[PDB]
DNA sequence: CCCGGTGCCGAGGCCGCTCAATTGGTCGTAGACAGCTCTAGCACCGCTTAAACGCACGTACGCGCTGTCCCCCGCGTTTTAACCGCCAAGGGGATTACTCCCTAGTCTCCAGGCACGTGTCACATATATACATCCTG
DNA sequence: CAGGATGTATATATGTGACACGTGCCTGGAGACTAGGGAGTAATCCCCTTGGCGGTTAAAACGCGGGGGACAGCGCGTACGTGCGTTTAAGCGGTGCTAGAGCTGTCTACGACCAATTGAGCGGCCTCGGCACCGGG
């Protein structure tokens, strides 16, 4: 067989964390690694296009939050702003 | 000995993000918390959909998310709605709501 | 005898489909169409029997959409009920026309 | 072969009543089964578009997936 | 935690319902009986006539 | 003039013409209205503000084309609010 | 500035009808016009300026405009260089 | 629609292997930062005036009502096929062998992209009668 | 069934904006010429997932009847258009000033890159329990 590779554990790892008790179906596991992969490839497309403006040959974590600022409604990019920067600045401690 | 995830506090893959995206082409040099970042904010909306898709399902008497719980979710949620708009979720179905012109009385 | 007045049965009906989740198509009449599409496309060409799912699925989320735009059309002209005139200001106001 | 009348007269009502009409008009059936038709022939000339390339005997959901995306009709659940 | 189930009606007597099964046999042989002899007199395997 | 003449005149002039139909000096004043509550002392180019007047100048052509198209549906010739309402919602604007 | 959007008056909103085609205007058409006028330069502006203060740059280019009308889906031809 | 019983197959947890993530180590290059500048964005003020604002008037368009005629809607019975299981075999994918195509590097060289000045070369603005093209009689 | 009375073309002209055309620069490109790499084409071949047989009821379909909804006619009212007069700030282009986008020059930390090691993830398998199904209230 191949190997075909999806994001299931973290998706369910996310999922006890939020909801300790409620499970997941499996189509449901499905539709929620596709739309991870979707917000992959357009963040990183419009983080590819940004550094392409920019002239950078680099796409790095200011480009990733630029990226995310012109992608999310408001609120919801406030709010991964926040944790995408509090995440890399817990990594930069380590 | 430790995977960047954990160093970062993330569950998500940080690892495999990076992988991706060195790979996928999108750029000739991927920043050190670039993929940190892009790992960060996909484990945010994820822990969003998944809490709004389970108290939608266990609002319903279940304890398993379903796609028309999740559908449910994503339509009412304004900001998810906005990004996903033009997405159409399988076995989603539509929100309850019948138009006042056409409900009687 | 007993009969329901006219538009009584039909909110029961929309009622009943918009919170069940199942294709509404039939299966096989959809599939037997989908290779009429492709036959005039590419001769004896094969499908994977998801992929017939996935084009029924979105045929069936689109035509969702295209009706409540008709709807919606339709009540924009103080009339209950929808026509052919209220898909085509749908479709233009869309973007599809 | 002429098989579009598949989707017929109670199937295009059932998805009116999902889409919440409440009332179908005598003439909107056979508009319904045009737009389909149009819909289903852009979607499966973009399938086999992807198929031709692949060089696969077999159309695939994800050569549905890459049609959708390409129409802007992104769907999810089947991979993509 | 609003509402509740209930059920009642637990009554079956044994001698009494042996009693009442052995009256309804009565009316199971009458059932029997006049099916069968509506069926042989009424039937009588026949056609009938066209209506033009 | 009877009423719509000197309308239809009006409507055949600019579907001829190509040229700005809303005024520069007070649609700049806007954009550096809508500009502050995103950054103060911004610059803009006159290139960049010139660009914006024309895609607001045809979003709004557009946007109007279609609102003609819902008043004649309820047999209307003027637009009223509730067409522009319905363009922008069958858009998925304010859906 | 402030209440800059009434700088789009009655004459120009009843010009942008006549090229749209539309015939006859009503009363509050000017102001739901001016108010779906100010939403879309909100969202065009914030993508310029998110383009522009992540170039660290104090001016706001033709090309920020460019690129945000086309993430808006309103590609614009002739300032493109 | 809600409730108690049964039931089953799909969810979720364990086993094990491997391949990607990680650790360690090097080069270099795009970038961060300071230095300089010169364009363009900003501010201002006056002469000109075209467009905007306010108001009057009535005419035609919204809109509300009514009436007919029918074209869908609900219900009953009648006919078609969608749907759920078996059985070949036709393809979609693993496994191995091998070559045309592209990568990388280094000179050699045709080509286009402006700084500048010169000479043509549109059509915007202006002017007028000719033509509709009205609208009140 | 006209005619003032506007408005809309149609044609002509000219001179100032702008294409259009040399004149040499050169530096970033464009291609030629060796050497090295490498991934996908091609041929088998094992193995699931299609496409093809016969029944079962469930949904599609045909009909009927009357009922409520579409569409047309008509009229009331008012507001939206057009014209006139008053008002205002919009267009112009003339001058002054400096702010920072951009070019540039130097020094440097970060990441691609390469090799070895390790365990996180994933196919696989099995046991089990959340919800599908169902018949009475």
């Amino acid at each position: 067989r191949s190997r075909k590779e999806s994001y299931s554990v973290y998706v369910y790892k996310v999922l006890k964390q939020v909801h300790p008790d409620t499970g997941i179906s499996s189509k449901a596991m499905g539709i929620m690694n596709s739309f991870v992969n979707d917000i992959f490839e357009r963040i990183a497309g419009e983080a590819s296009r940004l550094a392409h403006y920019n002239k950078r040959s680099t796409i790095t974590s200011r480009e990733i939050q630029t990226a995310v600022r012109l992608l999310l409604p408001g609120e919801l990019a406030k709010h991964a702003v926040s944790e995408g920067t509090k995440a890399v600045t817990k990594y930069t401690s380590s | 000995a430790k995977s960047r995830s954990s160093r970062a506090g993330l569950q998500f893959p940080v690892g495999r993000v990076h992988r991706l995206l060195r790979k996928g082409n999108y750029a000739e040099r991927v920043g050190a918390g670039a993929p940190v970042y892009l790992a960060a904010v996909l484990e945010y909306l994820t822990a969003e959909i998944l809490e709004l898709a389970g108290n939608a399902a266990r609002d319903n008497k279940k304890t398993r998310i379903i796609p028309r719980h999740l559908q449910l979710a994503i339509r009412n949620d304004e900001e998810l709605n906005k990004l996903l708009g033009r997405v159409t979720i399988a076995q989603g179905g539509v929100l309850p709501n019948i138009q006042a012109v056409l409900l009687p009385k | 005898p007993h009969r329901y007045r006219p538009g009584t049965v039909a909110l029961r009906e929309i009622r009943r489909y918009q919170k069940s989740t199942e294709l509404l198509i039939r299966k096989l009449p959809f599939q037997r169409l989908v290779r009429e599409i492709a036959q005039d496309f590419k001769t004896d060409l094969r499908f994977q029997s998801s992929a017939v799912m996935a084009l029924q699925e979105a045929c069936e989320a689109y035509l969702v959409g295209l009706f409540e735009d008709t709807n919606l059309c339709a009540i924009h002209a103080k009339r209950v009920t929808i026509m052919p005139k209220d898909i085509q200001l749908a479709r233009r106001i869309r973007g599809e026309r | 072969r002429d098989n579009i009348q598949g989707i017929t007269k109670p199937a295009i009502r059932r998805l009116a009543r999902r889409g919440g009409v409440k009332r179908i008009s005598g003439l909107i059936y056979e508009e319904t089964r045009g737009v389909l038709k149009v819909f289903l022939e852009n979607v499966i000339r973009d399938a086999v578009t992807y198929t031709e390339h692949a060089k696969r005997k077999t159309v695939t959901a994800m050569d549905v997936v890459y049609a959708l995306k390409r129409q802007g009709r992104t769907l999810y659940g089947f991979g993509g | 935690r609003r509402k509740g189930p209930h059920c009642e009606r637990p009554l079956t007597q044994e001698e009494l319902l042996r009693e009442a099964k052995i009256t309804e046999e009565l009316n199971l042989r009458s059932l029997e009986t006049y099916e069968r002899l509506e069926a042989d007199k009424k039937k009588q395997v026949h056609k009938k006539r066209k209506c033009p």
